[PDB]
């Protein structure tokens, strides 16, 4: 896949810890 | 088509490494950042020169669109929120605090939280209300089938492994109610018009996921219009009701093959495309019935495109992926499932799902399958830019923003029905109350516009001739 190439280029460096901290507060 | 509307989308928002930062703090930087004039009734609250609001709401900010009138002006004016969110991040990193400041048009946290991208459309006030619930309940359950934007992870807490259509599914507890942050209702009953409450009822629709996909958009805020002047005019004589309406939501959501069968109170059992294609049925007779063959082209546009999609959902949902969020989002998601064998689990596809949403152009993944033509549009982006600074001529956004632009020093505040001037001298403030959507629209008051050279000379013009001008 030529994309999955282009969103590799793309992806957050320290994939484990961005997803752990991706922390929100509610809203509606 | 012509129905008054706008989206109201809360972004979603991380300030890594900034162990000062707070999310308040951060949606006012980005808000502050960004801009103008007050919001009449303490929070960071700007009206922008395209009649859009800026706001900080619960520790998001977020961008409600001028009113518009019809779906690809939704469509307009809600992308244009994006890139004025994207340019609002990029100016608050030269603050002085220095804060690189995130920025996701998405729904959850995938940890419990979730967040808001609400629909308003203008109605009658007489339709009665209880068959807008019964007619929209099994609607609202079942357009997720091309409203979804995608989500990794089933339940609330995120718990449940696997991929679902929809992000708000699973935050959705009950049929009615005012609710907008917990107990949430596929109906919500909040009735706040802005506008002569006579006239007009505001359906507030809090149960769309926000979507990226123009087409995704396009539908959304198109099909739903389409299904409100059936309602208002009492043209579904069939029963749409389904047994358990919340618990069908759910499932209809987790099972992305789209083959799990509603239960309706008459009897039918439908999938959630099978019980949309009813809807759209309707939706044709409906137009052939009132206009004939003397159809606006968009209206056409939109039943068109609503058939196409279900049938290509029904046929083999993958053919969609330049369409519809959660289809180009799974996509890429069983790429590199099959690539790396990785089970729904995996902490990249948490990323991918998150990072689907984020507005950066160069970081997003939407934004690059749009950079690499995987993606159909519906405007371009000339007209995007064009729609962050200027209005719709065809509702009173187009008095709000103009005034902003032209005499921005000489306002004190504006709201969706209200001018406040500042006028030099008068130790008054002079209140322009503007109360109907389609006036003070660009052919009322437009000339008027371009000849005030000030502030003063246009509160003279405008004075006595509210009910000319505005209502
Ligand atoms: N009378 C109306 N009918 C339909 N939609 C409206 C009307 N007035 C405003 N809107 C739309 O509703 C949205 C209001 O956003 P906001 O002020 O954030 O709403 P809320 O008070 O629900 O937070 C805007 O997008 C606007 O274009
Ligand atoms: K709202
Ligand atoms: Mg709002
Ligand atoms: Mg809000």
């Amino acid at each position: 896949d030529a994309i999955l190439d282009e969103i590799d280029d793309v992806l957050e460096e320290n994939a484990e810890e961005f997803v752990r901290s991706y922390i929100q507060k509610g809203g509606e | 088509m012509h129905r008054v509307m706008g989206i109201e989308t809360e972004y979603g928002i991380s300030v890594p490494h900034q162990p000062n930062a707070n999310a308040m703090a951060a949606s006012s930087q980005v808000v502050n950042a960004y801009a103008q004039a007050r919001w009449d009734f303490g929070l960071a609250n700007v009206i922008l020169t395209n009649g859009a609001r800026l706001y900080v709401d619960h520790a998001h900010p977020e961008y409600s669109t001028p009113e518009v009138t019809n779906p690809r002006d939704a469509v307009l004016w809600d992308k244009a929120g994006e890139r004025i969110m994207a340019e609002a991040a990029r100016r608050a990193a030269d603050l002085p605090m220095g804060w690189t400041i995130q920025l996701y048009k998405n729904n959850t946290d995938n940890k419990g939280a979730s967040y808001g991208c609400h629909e308003n459309y203008l109605m009658n006030r007489s339709t009665p209300f209880a068959d807008i619930v019964r007619h929209l309940i099994p609607f609202f359950v079942t357009r997720q089938v091309f409203c979804g934007a995608g989500r990794v992870g089933i339940g609330a807490d995120g718990r449940g492994e696997g991929f679902q259509l929809s992000q708000r599914a699973d935050f959705f507890e009950v049929e009615v109610g005012l609710e907008t942050t917990l107990k949430r209702p596929i109906i919500n009953t909040r009735d706040e018009p802005h506008a002569d409450p006579e006239k007009y009822r505001r359906l507030h629709v809090i149960i769309g996921d926000a979507n990226m996909s123009e087409i995704a958009t396009y539908l959304k805020l198109g099909t739903t219009a389409l299904v409100l002047a059936m309602i208002e005019d009492g043209f579904l004589s069939q029963d749409f009701s389904v047994e358990s309406p919340v618990g069908a939501l759910r499932a209809v959501s987790h099972d992305p093959t789209l083959r799990y069968q509603l239960r309706l109170h008459d009897g039918r059992r439908l999938t959630a495309v099978q019980l949309q294609m009813e809807y759209l049925e309707q939706a044709r007779k409906y137009v052939e019935d009132r206009f004939g063959t003397d159809v606006d082209d968009m209206t056409r546009d939109v039943l068109d495109r609503w058939e196409t999609t279900l049938v290509r959902l029904a046929d083999d949902p993958m053919q969609l992926s330049r369409d519809l969020d959660w289809v180009a989002k799974l996509s890429i998601l069983e790429g590199y499932r099959q690539r790396e064998n990785l089970p729904w689990s995996a902490h990249k596809l948490q990323l991918v799902d998150l990072q689907y949403h984020d507005v950066r152009p160069d970081r997003g993944l939407y934004n690059r399958l749009v950079a690499r033509g995987r993606m159909n549009l519906l405007v371009d982006e000339a007209a995007v830019r064009t729609a962050m600074h200027e209005p719709p001529n065809d509702t009173r956004a187009y008095f709000r923003g103009r005034c902003l632009a032209k005499f921005g020093a000489e306002i004190a505040a504006a709201s969706w029905d209200s001018v406040i001037f500042d006028l030099p001298g008068r130790d008054s403030l002079q209140r322009v109350p503007t109360l109907e959507p389609l006036r003070g629209t660009r052919a009322h008051v437009g000339d008027l516009l371009d000849r005030c050279r000030s502030a003063t000379e246009l509160v003279a013009a405008l004075t006595g001739g509210e009910n000319l001008y505005f209502q």
